[PDB]
This record gives structure tokens, C-alpha cells and sequence, in this order.
């Protein structure tokens, strides 16, 4: 979940978590959850030659 | 008593660290710093393997911490501060703005630990990075380059 | 000529240079220096 | 120092930001 | 690349200044006789045979 414009709309809703062997990392949230909302960043702090 | 309120900065110990704000610091990760370090190099002759010059990376990563401080306030404070149980009278008014006395004259010295304890902290990591002395003079002179 | 930031020191009667360069050459680099012989007894 | 436009965008989308 | 390559070439040049002391250094020391022989020598002695 990171915000950005779909690139492209999807469609057939159909049941997802039934064929679920496809993909390589499946995620249901029930209604919302706290890990949506984080925002761990990794930073570098400047170089010295 | 007026204590005296002390600003790190105007310590002497401010030399030894560079010292910048940073509001998202509680979202990073692992903050990394980089370094390359070149070596130089001279020519000899004779049974010498020939040599070339030579390049070092090292990179370090950021070591958190934190600071915490505390702040009473008794029932009665609260029970004048939420005008709760008032009556409107110059009686209470007086204890109110003693309340209120008791609150800032506290806040100020809370405020106040943060600078104070920039220093300790300051001394505690100096403390934890520093080899001793008799150990690391001998060792940066007897050996000329190392392996 | 030119000019150049070294030490100058006079002995005896005559003026002489006093070179003890360890930090503009044979520093950080894998070459031992010369003038740590060694002796056998 | 605080991050702001394509260094936000970076820590947002893909989880690094660089001074 | 190229960056890499001068770095290194300027270090390679150096070495040839760095190195012209440690062989004047070499060929002085295996030059000089001792000061402990070769002050009784010039001194005991006039002159020799």
C-alpha cells in the first residue's frame, strides 16, 4: 500500500483468496489494520571521501 | 532558589559532537554513512613482489538512543485546573494561581533535564567508544602498517 | 629556487638538514621503514 | 534537515531516502 | 571507469617520488661505515700504514 495511481483498472471481481497458489505474496485485511500505516524509511546519511 | 539553567551548547563538550535536528527520526530504519579511502603507494626493486595501489570502503551504521523525563501533577491541581468544582470566589482564585505556579516553576526544570542531559549522554557514549590509553599508544607505534 | 617549510638546525659548526620523514613517505603503505634495523648479539 | 519532494516520494514508494 | 582509472594513475605516478627517497635511503645506509669505528680511525692514526 504505498499511494500511487493505479496503473491500470482491473477487472472480472471475482473471488481472489480461492486461487491464491498463484502470486508470490497474498495479504487480506479484514477492514484495516496498523501495518497499512506505517512508514519505516531507510536513509543515508551523507559520504566522505 | 533560582536554579541556573544550563544550554549545552555554551559547554565546552559541544566541540566533540556535531550536533543537527532531524523531526522523522522515529521512522529510520537503519541510517547508514559510507566511506572510500585510498592508500598510496611507492616503487622498489630486487625480490619485492611489485605492488598496486590499494582502495578501502567501510561503512558504518547509526546507533538510537533515547531520553525521557517526568512530570507530576497532583489530584487538587487538576481538580482547580478542569473548573470542575468552583464557586466562583477570590478564595480559590489564590489556590489556583498557586497551582499554576507549582505547574510551570515545574515545567521549566523538566524542560530543562533535556539539555542538562544532552551532556550525560553525550559523556556515557565518549566513555563506551574510547580504548584505554596504555593500550592503544603502544599499538599505534610498534607496529608500522599492520598484517 | 623555492621556498619550502623545513626544519634547519645547526650543529658543530655547520648548518645541516633534520629529516625524520615517516608521515610524507613509508605512511599507510605497506613498505617498512629503514633506520629500524636490527643487531645480533 | 527534513526530506521533502522526490526524497519523500523515494521513502514513500520504495523505502529509501539518501541526504 | 574513467574516474578509476585516473584516480589510480596519479597514485602510480607518486609512487615513483615516494620511492626515489626510500632508494637514497637503501644506498646511504648500506654506504656508511659505523660512527664508532670510523671516529677512532680518523683519529688515532695520522695518517696509515
Amino acid at each position: 500500500p504505498a499511494g500511487i495511481i493505479p496503473t491500470g483498472n482491473v477487472l472480472s471481481t471475482i473471488e481472489v483468496c480461492a486461487h491464491r497458489c498463484i502470486f508470490d505474496f497474498f495479504k487480506q485485511i479484514r477492514s484495516d489494520d496498523n501495518s497499512l500505516y506505517s512508514a519505516q524509511f531507510d536513509i543515508l546519511l551523507g559520504t566522505y571521501c | 532558589n533560582t536554579l541556573n539553567f544550563v544550554r549545552f551548547l555554551e559547554l565546552g563538550l559541544s566541540v566533540a559532537c556535531i550536533c543537527t535536528k532531524f523531526p522523522e527520526l522515529a521512522y529510520v530504519r537503519d541510517g547508514v554513512i559510507q566511506f572510500e579511502v585510498q592508500q598510496p603507494m611507492i616503487a622498489r626493486d630486487g625480490p619485492h613482489p611489485v605492488d598496486q595501489p590499494v582502495h578501502n570502503y567501510m561503512v558504518k551504521r547509526i546507533h538510537k538512543r533515547s531520553l525521557s523525563a517526568a512530570f507530576a501533577i497532583a489530584s487538587e491541581a487538576l481538580s482547580l485546573l478542569s473548573n470542575t468544582y468552583v464557586d466562583g470566589t477570590e478564595i480559590d482564585s489564590s489556590l489556583r494561581i498557586r497551582a499554576i505556579q507549582q505547574m510551570a516553576r515545574n515545567l521549566r526544570t523538566v524542560l530543562d533535564s533535556f539539555e542538562r542531559g544532552t551532556a550525560d549522554q553525550l559523556l556515557g557514549v565518549l566513555l563506551e567508544k574510547a580504548p584505554p590509553l596504555s593500550l592503544l599508544s603502544p599499538i599505534n607505534k610498534f607496529q608500522p602498517e599492520g598484517h | 629556487n623555492a621556498r619550502v617549510p623545513a626544519d634547519l638546525v645547526i650543529v658543530g659548526d655547520k648548518l645541516v638538514f633534520l629529516e625524520a620523514l615517516e608521515r610524507r613517505v613509508y605512511q599507510a603503505t605497506r613498505v617498512a621503514y629503514p633506520l629500524i634495523g636490527n643487531i645480533d648479539i | 534537515m527534513v526530506l521533502q519532494g522526490t526524497n519523500l516520494v523515494t521513502a514513500l514508494v520504495m523505502g529509501k531516502a539518501v541526504r
